[PDB]
């Protein structure tokens, strides 16, 4: 018993909208903000709560994100997205221009 | 209750329901015999065709009808493995699983085998590990424990006895339903500890009731009889003396006895004196380490065979087995549940993980190994221990203080909550006389709390151990280091440096790496090669900046020299894994043949190293280790010399570590050498640490299990040693009351032999490296309640005199004395002769009277005559029990008089060896089930070993091998099974 590609990917589409935790783990976030932070100046401590409010905000910048690229992705007359998709959303949006 | 605010908002309504149902995708969502595991296979399918082509390689098509595998199936037992075929299995789940063993084992092997730059030591190493694996693989088929029988039927079966079966090194989950046959022909030892794991004497819920009136204990100068084992030594008795006489005042004590002297003995003897002895049977709960739980299941299973010890590990599923089928003997009540299990063994990792599921049970005794892992009362593991419901609790630990007293005092409140405060913390500094008064309280505080029992006390066979504290010079690369970090120069500490990520936080951390290996540091070793080696790189070189790096390497090399000169082999402890690499490339280019335990290793691996590390055909002359890994159980007999290339904080860590080479019977004198950098950081570490040395002396050295005037004075003179410091045939392996021992491993060797670039490796050692390098390039590469229990006990055993232990304990009888249950079955016995005689005199004149009536009445007819015939075609009251069988009470207790003396007379050595001989009974054929003279003796062995009229428990003794020759429309019944046991004792005697 196979299943249709796309009904798994809609199964998801409907799970992780409703709950709310992280989708990115910890330790690989941590690790990515301190060397991410390490070259605008050596030896800096972080908070717990200064890692996990980076790692809500990313949540939320890339969810957006995603949205935004969905939409170009359907405008285009496509169900994959694409990377013009992402350049798409962030250059109406103002950040590549 | 109702909103006292609304809102005057005119928005529409939401339905703020989140909740989703998938029920509307199920037109593509719903609208167990498989490969599982591969183990062996065979270079012959069916016949040897022959010894050619036995060249090249095969492919994956080519294996398809050349090899066999060995098969062990999903949801099998490891004992219904095949030999099959690719052809023979068609299309199974996990042929995925079959293509992966085929391709990675079958190409990698003959890759290795037929390479030509394989050496024999990769060779024989994968040959090792593949039996390794075979035989790990073959441990499965043996049996280790019985979990549960049933009765299930199979496909007209009819009823089939079928026990659940737990494997060697399997686990819960894999524990299956098998038949009762194969396990009886294959370990029946296990199938008669399970029999006897039925109808046990010792239960939870038949333990004794001692509320602060526990009897007083007399010294044991003999091992007890119930602790079977091997054979108890004196200082073990004396402490199982010294732990019934603190179970005996109601106390809680530390077994602080050093490692290798056996305190899982100990803890089990007493565990089993607990049990026996004073009857306290009941659910007890011991906390192990996980790596050191084999070495207690195997102690329990010989030391204590008689014992219902579980093990609590693995999966959820495997607890739940665990759970469900061996804690309650009633799982399938709702009220109480009373345990059935004696000891739980145990880990923290599932102590924290089903506190609900083990706190809410009424435990007798807990036994925590290994209490330095409780010696924090912050953690999670100490809130959850403090919080079980034990009366009575015991820490088994070989250190009991590591760091200060907070520890010590963190046990003693674990151990008994309240009556024991510290509150004042120590100061060398001081050394006034209330700080003497306050250790000599804490020392008569604790004393009979703490039994310890050093190695130097007992087996006068231990070679003695000396350690030598050596300090050498830094290197300028670790000088100007060291002056970059303290004085901090992250300009300087970046120069050549392309990304520059100098880290400076944790000061005393970069500050140890420095004072270790300059080469620890990113891009430094770049800088060491091309203002020393000349920018070229070639070997050499390199190795020379390994030497001369560090002011350690230099001491370390010329050990390493002075000990492959002689006969002998190192370990080397290290803190750092990364200063472990740093020696592992070291004594790669250098070419010595190293082995390796850290973290990273897998437990597999690490088992292999030391197997072949303990071997007496190794080649290996180097071992290393991180320091804080491996536990307590790693066993390096072979070694001889300990070197510390870093200083622990915590000095029980060192003595742990060089204690894995001092352990009990080794047969060389063992010697230390702790490499100590001048002038640097590591100092203050070995000041922390002679300070815990001190502390540890003080209290625990001096509290063990006239002079207390002197006293006084060697406090003070610890206390003023404790005060100063200590920094104001070099490396001869050689030797030659106890206060001024202690004074000694102290001392600190300094050593200065500078020695420049060039003068190492010399004309031997260059003339062999380069030619290696050279032919490098060239290959490239009494009530009425116990009456009518004693009835049915005479109708099971017999008589009640000689079996009035069995039945009392067995709960066949109530809380009653034994000498009032044998005075009421003996006068109950007496009443039931003089009541059957009484009917049976009666009963004849009656017949006699009828018989003359008949005659009479015959020349009439020439009615009475009928009245004759209907007399020609025995219950009493004892003390309360109306329609007792007294003629069957007194013929059953003859019959099982007789069959007990008949069975012991000639077949004491083996009852199933019984035999009826020349005596032929009645046949049995018109029965169901095939009847012969072999049947009637099995069925009378049972008698004498389970009891009359016990149908289940006959059935369900596969010794006897009736199991599918009773039913309980079939025959033979439970009616006629007690009809043809009476008439077999009846035609016998």
């Amino acid at each position: 018993h196979r299943y249709r590609p796309g009904t798994v990917a809609l199964r998801e589409i409907r799970r992780y909208q409703k709950s709310t935790e992280l989708l990115i783990r910890k330790l690989p976030f941590q690790r990515l903000v301190r060397e991410i932070a390490q070259d605008f100046k050596t030896d800096l401590r972080f908070q717990s709560s200064a890692v996990m409010a980076l790692q809500e905000a990313s949540e939320a910048y890339l969810v957006a994100l995603f949205e935004d690229t969905n939409l170009c992705a359907i405008h285009a007359k496509r169900v994959t997205i694409m990377p013009k998709d992402i350049q798409l959303a962030r250059r109406i949006r103002g950040e590549r221009a | 209750k109702i909103p006292t605010r609304f809102s005057n908002r005119q928005n529409k309504t939401v339905n703020y329901n989140i909740d989703y149902s998938d029920d509307d995708l199920l037109e593509s969502e719903d609208d167990f015999h498989g490969i599982d595991i591969v183990i062996n296979h065979r270079l012959k399918t069916s016949l040897e065709e022959g010894k050619v082509l036995e060249k090249t390689v095969p492919d994956l098509n080519n294996c398809k009808e050349n090899y066999e595998f060995l098969i062990k199936w999903t949801d099998e037992s490891h004992l219904h493995n095949t030999w099959e075929t690719y052809e023979s299995i068609g299309q199974v789940r996990g042929l995925k699983r079959l293509d992966n063993y085929c391709k990675q084992f079958i190409i990698e092997d003959q890759q290795v085998r037929l390479d030509p730059y394989v050496t024999a030591e990769d060779i024989e190493i994968m040959d090792m590990e593949r039996e390794r694996r075979l035989d790990e693989f073959e441990e499965f088929h043996v049996p280790e424990r019985i979990i549960d029988s049933q009765r299930a039927s199979l496909e007209d079966g009819t009823s089939q006895l079928q026990y659940l079966v737990k494997w060697r090194r399997l686990n819960y989950d894999e524990a299956t339903w098998e038949n009762a046959t194969d396990i009886v022909k294959l370990a029946p030892e296990q199938v008669k500890h399970f029999q006897n794991r039925e109808n046990s004497k010792i239960l939870p819920q038949y333990s004794s009731n001692y509320t602060s009136q526990r009897p007083r204990f007399e010294k044991l100068s003999v091992q007890p009889p119930f602790i079977k084992g091997g054979e108890l030594r004196d200082f073990q008795l004396t402490g199982i003396n010294w732990m019934a006489f603190l179970w005996s005042k109601g106390d809680n004590g530390i077994l602080a006895d050093e490692m290798g002297l056996g305190k899982t003995v100990q803890t089990v003897a007493f565990i089993s004196w607990l049990i026996f002895a004073r009857r306290q049977n009941g659910p007890h709960i011991i906390v192990v380490p996980l790596s050191t739980m084999p070495a207690w299941l195997d102690t329990f299973e010989k030391w204590a065979p008689d014992l219902n010890c579980i093990c609590y590990m693995g999966n959820q599923k495997s607890r739940d087995t665990i759970r469900e089928y061996e804690f309650y003997t009633n799982p399938r009540a709702k009220g109480k549940k009373t345990m059935k299990f004696n000891v739980l063994l145990t880990t923290y990792e599932y102590i924290l993980k089903d506190r609900a599921e083990l706190g809410s049970i009424k435990w007798q005794f807990m036994a925590v190994d290994e209490a330095h892992r409780l010696k924090n009362a912050e953690s999670s593991l100490y809130e959850s221990l403090n919080s079980f419901k034990v009366a009575n609790r015991m820490l088994i630990t070989g250190t009991p203080l590591q760091n200060n007293i907070k520890e010590l005092a963190a046990l003693v409140n674990f151990l008994m909550p309240g009556r024991f405060t510290i509150d004042q913390e120590i100061d060398f500094e001081n050394q006034d006389e209330e700080q003497e008064e306050y250790i000599h309280d804490l020392h008569r505080r604790i004393q009979p709390f703490i039994l310890r029992r050093l190695k130097k006390d007992v087996e006068k066979s231990l070679p003695s151990k000396t350690e030598r504290i050596l300090r050498v010079e830094l290197s300028d690369v670790q000088t100007e280091y060291y002056k970059n970090i303290l004085t901090k120069n992250y300009s300087a500490l970046t120069a050549g440096a392309k990304g520059g990520h100098f880290s400076l936080l944790n000061i005393m951390n970069e500050l140890k790496k420095a004072s270790n290996h300059p080469y620890l540091f990113d891009n430094a070793e770049e800088r060491v090669l091309q203002k020393f080696g000349d920018g070229k790189m070639t070997r050499e070189n390199v190795l020379r900046g390994l030497i001369m790096s560090s002011g350690k390497m230099v001491l370390l090399d010329q050990l390493l020299t002075r000990l492959k000169k002689d006969g002998h082999r190192v370990l080397i402890f290290s803190q750092m894994v990364r200063m472990l690499d740093i020696l592992g490339d070291y004594l790669s280019i250098k070419g010595i043949n190293f082995q390796r335990l850290d973290g990273t290793v897998p437990s597999a691996q690490r088992r292999i190293s030391i197997d072949h590390f303990n071997s007496p055909d190794s080649n290996d002359f180097v071992f290393l280790l991180s320091t804080r890994a491996g536990g307590l159980g790693i066993n390096l007999m072979t070694a001889d010399t300990v070197v510390i290339f870093d200083s622990d904080w915590n000095p029980q860590a060192d003595l742990q570590a060089m204690a894995r080479a001092h352990r009990i019977g080794q047969k060389n004198h063992v010697m230390v050498y702790r490499l100590v950098s001048k002038d640097t950081v590591e100092e203050e570490v070995l000041e922390r640490a002679r300070k815990k040395m001190i502390l540890e002396y003080a209290i625990i050295s001096l509290g063990v299990t006239k002079k207390n005037e002197p006293n006084a004075g060697e406090l003070s003179a610890i206390l003023k040693f404790g005060a100063g410091n200590m920094f104001t045939d070099v490396l001869n392996h050689a030797e030659d009351l106890g206060g001024e021992e202690f004074l000694k491993q102290f001392e600190v060797t300094d050593y200065k032999a500078d020695i420049d670039w060039d003068d190492i490796i010399p004309e031997e050692e260059l003339k062999k490296l380069q030619d290696e390098e050279q032919k490098r390039k060239d290959e490239e590469y009494i009530g009425e309640s116990e009456v009518r229990a004693l009835y049915k006990a005479i109708l099971k055993f017999g008589n009640l005199k000689e079996i009035l232990d069995e039945l009392i304990a067995d709960g066949t009888l109530p809380v009653k004395s034994f000498e009032k249950y044998g005075e009421t079955y003996d006068e109950m016995m007496e009443a039931a002769k003089d009541c059957v005689h009484e009917e049976e005199k009666n009963r004849k004149e009656i017949l006699e009277k009828l018989e003359k009536h008949a005659t009479a009445y015959r020349a009439k007819l020439k009615n009475p005559l009928t009245r004759l015939s209907l007399k020609k075609r025995v219950l009493f009251n004892f003390k309360g029990v109306k329609s007792l069988n007294a003629e069957s009470l007194l013929s059953r207790v003859e019959d099982l008089k007789y069959l007990k003396n008949l069975i012991n007379s000639n077949y004491k050595d083996d009852p199933l060896k019984f035999s009826l001989g020349n005596n032929t009974p009645k046949p049995v054929q018109n029965w169901s089930s095939n009847w012969t003279k072999e049947e009637d003796e099995k069925l009378l062995i049972g008698v004498f070993k389970y009891g009359y009229g016990s149908w289940t428990q006959i059935r369900d003794d596969p010794f006897l091998g009736i199991t599918d020759k009773i039913f309980l429309k079939k025959v033979p019944g439970a009616i006629h099974l007690g009809r043809r046991v009476d008439y077999l004792l009846s035609f016998l005697r």
